[PDB]
């Protein structure tokens, strides 16, 4: 009675990875909402993640090819102490380090002088000199181009044709299983690359409140990404008025460096509020609340050592790598400055053997900053779920932008299907 | 009128109404990858069509009849009551059976008209 | 010869689409305009094909001509226009004329479909 | 049953019953995208020159362009029964731009004869 | 009229458009007319981009100079100098490095005033140039720079088509338009104040400018004949090289095998003085009969855009042009020798011509000029034109300016009695 009937351009899909477009080629928006629709959405599958983390490697890497290596500027170091007026905390922080640097003529060196960071430098031993900078015993040194710049820019991935992309806009959704509420994209809004390791900023709040995100919530080997649904604004300053000098080093190789400072020299500091943070976490509590014992303490404590890139918390405010100090922010059981170490050489995500040189900007640098999410990390139910412990722990950078594609995911178009029908053909 | 998969959530007898709105929609060395293999899977599904004879066509009738193993299902439950994507899922692992069934009689109807065409 | 009767009245020039056509398809700047030629090559013929003229180079259709596209006859369309003033002429109405004809073949399938199920 | 080109070697009738086996076939880092690409471009232009023809959608196609003894005056018996696939190509060498050109023109003129007759009113 | 849509595939009609053309080494069109517009031609910045990118892809892989920023002692050449060339020459002395790392050497050469600069020491007198703002890479002496035809091609589904009209002054409907997939061969032939080995016009002199009121565009002139221009070094030139590296090489002028004498480049008077006839003739087209026309000198840059550039066998010959223009309506011009040249217009890169060995001597066809107007609001009719410089694109522009790329549109729709059933 029923034959199959072959019909091209059936709506189905299957789940896919492909390779996605990077727009910014700025492209028309569209979105089709899907009525009547249920999506299984994971966010730690999500391939989206990966290819993003390898096309901002790919971009990092491509911009810091055609800049100045720092190679003849791997020499012995002779450092003394800074003779402005320093408190008592940066004692031994920065350093005035001379060394004879080369010039555009292969035979005539030149004596300089430029301060450094003390994390920037390493001892060494020597009858005439004392440091040497920390990575030209590891990898060589790039300097960054002065003019580009390292500011996120958003972009938008783009599915190609025969893909599309589904975006969840449930409420409350917590990474992984069924959204009801599905729209297809062809291109995903714009996304901050926002380089941090502890808290996030810059990014997407939730629409209703504070959700807490784990691939297993009982595994504490896994991360915790916290959403808020309202922002906690930061602070950031290096107060010191710093003149930055320039010497050329080769016939097209231009170095800058830290000249002197203008004024008392005073730390590198960010405020946050006190009554915002402390509503913060309480609602982040709360919410951990429902994942565990409802009359289980949870406490914050401080991140572990070992390994600064990951003990602190890292932004890029102005073109200064900070590291600031979130021991003061989360010593709490259940306003506040942070002391920001800053350093110029900077080995980025986990990578060794690529080694960038950020060159200071005169003036000071100020920044103002959404603070949008939180990582935690629990410390392992010791106590028998009697007391957690919850750390500001570290993570890979994934993480971060893991954390802004988990309402999409990648199908891929299937047009063909068959159904039995009455119409039989001759 | 309702975009790309607006019907993906609809009726199968309600989605079969929108199949050009999706056929529409299917058309630096990894953007190159990505228009090849678009291009790639356009052209295997329309030499697919083609073999089965079904080539310049989006609803196409066949000779092939359906069988109750593949789903022993009435046309109301099917057209009326379920969208294309839970259709697609119920009939997974079936697909390949009924490809080779549509292929298989394609080329006896081609070797059937052309000795009705040979008739003087 | 190729575009040899762009400058010929229509109605010589539509005797020449097979000389049109194949010129249609035939380090990284060659590979991506080969890509591109294949783009738009697939572009017209999924175009032809949803309109239910795939396979063929002169498609006659179901829509009617309306008079507010060009109040021409056929004897000055095709015996006194060339091809490059008629597409002047017409392509503010372009991709209204695909629409309907889109439309078209939307209905003929569907009646297609029934006819063949008595 | 007999693989992608199992038939090559058998008769020109046994060959023509596994067209589709072979059609399959033809379709499935710069170096690579350059063989993908030259592919995509052989299919096409054989697609396109069976379209100019009207065989579209069509494996086995046939059309109103009468054979010449000229191009081979063997019977269908010796071709089809004994004879191969390489070896009619090989017999039909030199001939096959002249067919490919009659095909074209009996097309464009079997073109305007149905849109003539679809003028009737 | 009970019409009915008809689709037509394979019509023979385009659309403006700019595609990617590429590079390798004729269909008339009656009855068609197709307006042209060479100042907005996407092919002159694809052909300028193009061979940047070739120039430097060729560049690349070669011998860096870098270990020559070094501080040279140079004196006087001992030879016999002409009073033209006294300071032009320097017999500099440096030392350089060698295969191994441990070890240097001393090399004299022989260097145009033009490739060194004073420094501010005791010791050493001068530096090679722009030592100071980039990199030196000399060119590979295997790849040559001689022009070469090159052919634009356009994608399948795109098509070229090349205007045929006479006196066709770059913009506005051609009548004769032909189809083609490839231009003719082009060659890239580098020059600043004349276009030497282009096409010439089949019936008279050709201005062609864009908005030749506005004086601040440039003027080209294409010539309907070819003024013979001789172009010579009288210098026998000994070339020595050196290691400076594993696997590197370094070559420079050794020493001058006889008396030195500067580059003389000689243009005939006769052929020269109608060719600037025939251009005061059709410039007065565009300005008045009574219009009195000046041809002055250039000015209002360095070297680089107030001479004649000229590769000629490798060396690129700076011409004065003094001895033409110079009027109000044999010459053996003096020309100048430079080589660490900066190619283009660009700062960041720098390339060293390798001298080559014995007496250059090439023999080029001026078929083209660059000429800017000096302007002013006085309604004086003096007007006064220039050899002034620009952009490479006008080189390349003198070229490729009767072809424009058009994007076929084969799918099209007409009006028939034919109902499909
Ligand atoms: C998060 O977003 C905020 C808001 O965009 C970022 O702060 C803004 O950053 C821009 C770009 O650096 C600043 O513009 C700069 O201003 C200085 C002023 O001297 C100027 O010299 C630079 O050339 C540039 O124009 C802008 O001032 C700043 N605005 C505010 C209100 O903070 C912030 O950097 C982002 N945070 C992260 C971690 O990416
Ligand atoms: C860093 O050290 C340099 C010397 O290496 C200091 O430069 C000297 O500063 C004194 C200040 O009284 C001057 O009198 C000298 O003439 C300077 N010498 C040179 C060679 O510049 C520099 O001031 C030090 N900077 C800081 C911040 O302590
Ligand atoms: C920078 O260069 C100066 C050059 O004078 C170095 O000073 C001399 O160094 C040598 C050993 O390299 C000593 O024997 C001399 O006595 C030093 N001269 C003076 C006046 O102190 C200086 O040590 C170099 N600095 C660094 C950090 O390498
Ligand atoms: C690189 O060196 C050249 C040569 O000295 C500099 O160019 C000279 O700059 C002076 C500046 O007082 C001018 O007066 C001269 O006319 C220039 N001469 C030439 C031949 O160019 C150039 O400025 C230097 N560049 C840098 C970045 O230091
Ligand atoms: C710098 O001063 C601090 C105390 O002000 C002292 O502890 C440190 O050792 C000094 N460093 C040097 C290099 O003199
Ligand atoms: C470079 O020096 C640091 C100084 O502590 C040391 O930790 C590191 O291991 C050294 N690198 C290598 C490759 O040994
Ligand atoms: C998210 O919520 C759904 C609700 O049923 C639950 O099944 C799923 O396990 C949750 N996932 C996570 C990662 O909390
Ligand atoms: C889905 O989310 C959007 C977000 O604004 C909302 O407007 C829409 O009503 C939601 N859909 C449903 C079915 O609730
Ligand atoms: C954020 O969530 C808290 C949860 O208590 C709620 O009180 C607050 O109003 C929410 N804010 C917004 C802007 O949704
Ligand atoms: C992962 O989650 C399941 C859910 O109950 C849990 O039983 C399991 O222990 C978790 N994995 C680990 C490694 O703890
Ligand atoms: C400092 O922080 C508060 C709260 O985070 C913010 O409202 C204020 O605008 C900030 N002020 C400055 C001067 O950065
Ligand atoms: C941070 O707080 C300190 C505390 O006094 C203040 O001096 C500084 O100005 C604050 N920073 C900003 C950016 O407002
Ligand atoms: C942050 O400050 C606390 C204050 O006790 C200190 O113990 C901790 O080590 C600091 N963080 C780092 C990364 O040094
Ligand atoms: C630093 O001091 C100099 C003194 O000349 C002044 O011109 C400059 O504006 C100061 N910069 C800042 C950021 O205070
Ligand atoms: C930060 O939060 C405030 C709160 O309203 C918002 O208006 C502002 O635009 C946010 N800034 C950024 C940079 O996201
Ligand atoms: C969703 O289901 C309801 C149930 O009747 C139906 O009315 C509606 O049309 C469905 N949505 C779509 C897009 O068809
Ligand atoms: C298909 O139908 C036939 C009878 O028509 C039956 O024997 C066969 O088992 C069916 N297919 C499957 C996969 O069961
Ligand atoms: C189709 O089958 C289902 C299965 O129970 C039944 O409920 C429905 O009434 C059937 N419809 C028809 C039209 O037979
Ligand atoms: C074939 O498809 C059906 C559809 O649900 C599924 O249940 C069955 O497991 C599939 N067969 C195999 C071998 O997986
Ligand atoms: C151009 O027009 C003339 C007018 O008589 C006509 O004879 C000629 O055939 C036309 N050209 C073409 C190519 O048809
Ligand atoms: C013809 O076009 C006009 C507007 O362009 C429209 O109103 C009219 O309905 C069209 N004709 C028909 C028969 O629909
Ligand atoms: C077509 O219309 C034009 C109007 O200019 C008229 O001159 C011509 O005679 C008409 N043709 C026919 C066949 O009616
Ligand atoms: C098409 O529209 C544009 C503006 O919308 C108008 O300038 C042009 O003349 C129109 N074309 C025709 C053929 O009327
Ligand atoms: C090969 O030739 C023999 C001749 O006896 C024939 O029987 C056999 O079928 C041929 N092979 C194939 C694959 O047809
Ligand atoms: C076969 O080709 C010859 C070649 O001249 C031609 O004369 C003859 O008419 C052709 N046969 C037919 C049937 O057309
Ligand atoms: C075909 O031709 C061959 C060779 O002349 C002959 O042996 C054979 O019998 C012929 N067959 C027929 C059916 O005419
Ligand atoms: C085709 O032409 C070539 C040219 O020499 C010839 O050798 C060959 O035999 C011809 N083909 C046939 C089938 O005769
Ligand atoms: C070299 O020639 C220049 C040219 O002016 C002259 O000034 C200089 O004194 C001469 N030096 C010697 C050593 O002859
Ligand atoms: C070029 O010639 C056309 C001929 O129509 C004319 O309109 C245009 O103004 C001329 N332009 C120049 C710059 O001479
Ligand atoms: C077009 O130019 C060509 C160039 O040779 C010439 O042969 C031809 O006669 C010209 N045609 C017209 C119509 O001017
Ligand atoms: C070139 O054009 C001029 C126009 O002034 C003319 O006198 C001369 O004879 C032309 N030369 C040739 C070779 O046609
Ligand atoms: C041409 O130059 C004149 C100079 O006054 C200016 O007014 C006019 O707008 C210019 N036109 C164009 C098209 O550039
Ligand atoms: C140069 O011109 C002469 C005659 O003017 C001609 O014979 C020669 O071929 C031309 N050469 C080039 C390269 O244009
Ligand atoms: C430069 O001086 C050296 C000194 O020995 C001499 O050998 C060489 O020939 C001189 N070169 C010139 C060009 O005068
Ligand atoms: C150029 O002309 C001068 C005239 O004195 C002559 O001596 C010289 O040899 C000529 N050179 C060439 C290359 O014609
Ligand atoms: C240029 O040199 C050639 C070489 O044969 C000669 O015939 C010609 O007359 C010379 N022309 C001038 C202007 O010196
Ligand atoms: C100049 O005089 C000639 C003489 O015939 C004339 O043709 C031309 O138009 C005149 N031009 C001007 C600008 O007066
Ligand atoms: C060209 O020669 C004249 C002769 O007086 C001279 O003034 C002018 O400076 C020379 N050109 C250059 C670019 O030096
Ligand atoms: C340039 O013209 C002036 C005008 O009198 C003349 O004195 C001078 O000699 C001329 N120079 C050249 C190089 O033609
Ligand atoms: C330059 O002089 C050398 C001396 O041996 C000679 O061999 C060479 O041929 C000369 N060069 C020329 C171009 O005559």
């Amino acid at each position: 009675n029923l034959w199959v009937t072959v019909y091209y351009g059936v709506p189905v899909w299957k789940d896919a990875e492909t390779t996605l477009f990077c727009a910014s080629t700025d492209p028309n928006p569209q979105e089709i909402h899907l009525e009547n629709v249920t999506e299984e959405f994971n966010m730690w599958k999500n391939n989206m993640v990966e290819q993003m983390h390898e096309d901002i490697i790919s971009l990092w890497d491509q911009s810091l090819k055609p800049c100045v290596k720092l190679t003849p500027l791997c020499v012995g170091l002779q450092c003394t102490n800074v003779t402005n007026n320093i408190t008592d905390d940066m004692r031994g922080e920065l350093k005035n380090c001379s060394f004879n640097a080369t010039t555009e003529l292969r035979n005539k060196r030149q004596k300089v002088y430029s301060l450094f960071y003390r994390l920037d430098i390493v001892p060494m031993v020597d009858l005439w000199t004392n440091y040497r900078l920390i990575s030209c015993n590891t990898s060589a040194i790039t300097q960054a181009c002065p003019k580009v710049s390292f500011e996120p820019i958003p972009i938008h991935y783009c599915a190609p044709a025969g893909f599309a992309i589904l975006k969840c806009k449930d409420k409350k959704f917590n990474g992984t299983g069924p959204c009801q509420n599905v729209s297809t994209v062809q291109c995903t809004h714009g996304i901050k690359p926002v380089v941090s390791t502890q808290l996030l900023l810059n990014g997407s709040l939730a629409e209703e409140e504070v959700i807490i995100r784990s691939e297993n919530i009982t595994n504490n080997a896994k991360n915790i990404l916290v959403q808020l649904n309202t922002s906690v604004q930061i602070n950031c300053t290096r107060p010191n008025n710093n003149t930055v000098k320039s010497i050329r080093i080769g016939p097209g190789q231009a170095f800058y460096y830290t000249g002197d400072i203008i004024g008392d020299i005073r730390q590198a500091h960010c405020n946050v509020s006190k009554a915002t943070w402390n509503e913060t976490l309480g609602k982040v509590v709360k919410q951990l609340r429902k994942h565990f014992g409802n009359n289980t303490i949870i406490r914050f404590a401080q991140s572990s050592g070992g390994d600064l890139e990951v003990t602190t918390h890292s932004f890029n405010c102005g073109g200064e790598f900070f590291y600031c100090n979130t021991s003061g922010l989360f010593n709490s059981t259940w306003s506040i400055t942070l002391p920001c170490r800053i350093k110029q050489i900077i080995n980025m995500w986990q990578r060794i053997g690529q080694a960038m040189y950020a060159p200071p900007i005169q003036g000071v640098i100020r920044c103002v900053s959404n603070i949008t999410g939180l990582i935690l990390t629990r410390d392992g139910g010791s106590t028998n779920s009697t007391t957690e412990t919850f750390r500001p722990g570290g993570g890979d950078m994934r993480d971060n932008w893991r954390s802004e594609l988990y309402k999409y995911k990648v199908v891929k178009i299937e047009p063909l299907g068959v159904a039995p029908t009455r119409c039989k053909r001759r | 009128s309702l975009g790309f998969l607006g019907a993906a959530g609809s009726t199968m007898g309600a989605a079969s109404m929108t199949l050009t709105v999706q056929a529409r929609n299917l058309l630096g060395i990894k953007q190159l990858q990505a228009r090849v293999l678009a291009v790639e899977h356009y052209l295997r599904d329309q030499q697919l069509l083609g073999i089965w004879g079904c080539s310049g066509k989006l609803i196409c009738c066949t000779n092939v009849p359906w069988n109750s193993s593949w789903s022993n299902r009435n046309l109301s439950e099917i057209w009326d009551n379920m969208t294309w994507l839970q259709w697609d899922k119920e009939i997974s692992n079936y697909t390949q059976i009924i490809y080779g069934l549509l292929e298989e009689s394609q080329n006896q109807q081609e070797k059937n008209e052309q000795d009705l065409l040979a008739l003087d």
